[PDB]
């Protein structure tokens, strides 16, 4: 599930007081076990 | 050539369906039919009855 919205201000704190509804995006068929969770992040170089 | 049948060659296909707790991929083919309107009928949507 995935949406987008802009908040202008950044100030990094918490999250915006506002609802939001998460509309569904693609179904997954394959029964895997899962457990744990790692992440990405996009660095190339010093620059 | 020259043998019999019993000596000659066949080429053996085997099948092998297993059952496991995956959801059921590899199944077989699902028929339709037309579409008719404003008559009673009862109808099959896709698995809705
Ligand atoms: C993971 O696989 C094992 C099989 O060794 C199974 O018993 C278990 O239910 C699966 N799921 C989790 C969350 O452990």
């Amino acid at each position: 599930y995935s949406k987008h919205t802009p908040i202008i201000v950044r100030e990094p704190e918490d999250l915006p007081q506002g609802f939001s509804a998460l509309e569904p995006l693609v179904d997954l068929p394959i029964g895997i076990n899962i457990t744990r969770f790692q992440t990405l992040l996009a660095l190339h170089r010093s620059y | 050539p020259t043998y019999g049948v019993g000596h000659q060659p066949y080429r053996v296909v085997v099948l092998s369906f297993e059952l496991l707790h995956a959801p059921a991929t590899v199944c077989g083919p699902k028929k339709s039919t037309n579409l008719v309107k404003n008559k009673c009928v009862n109808f099959n949507f896709n698995g809705l009855k």
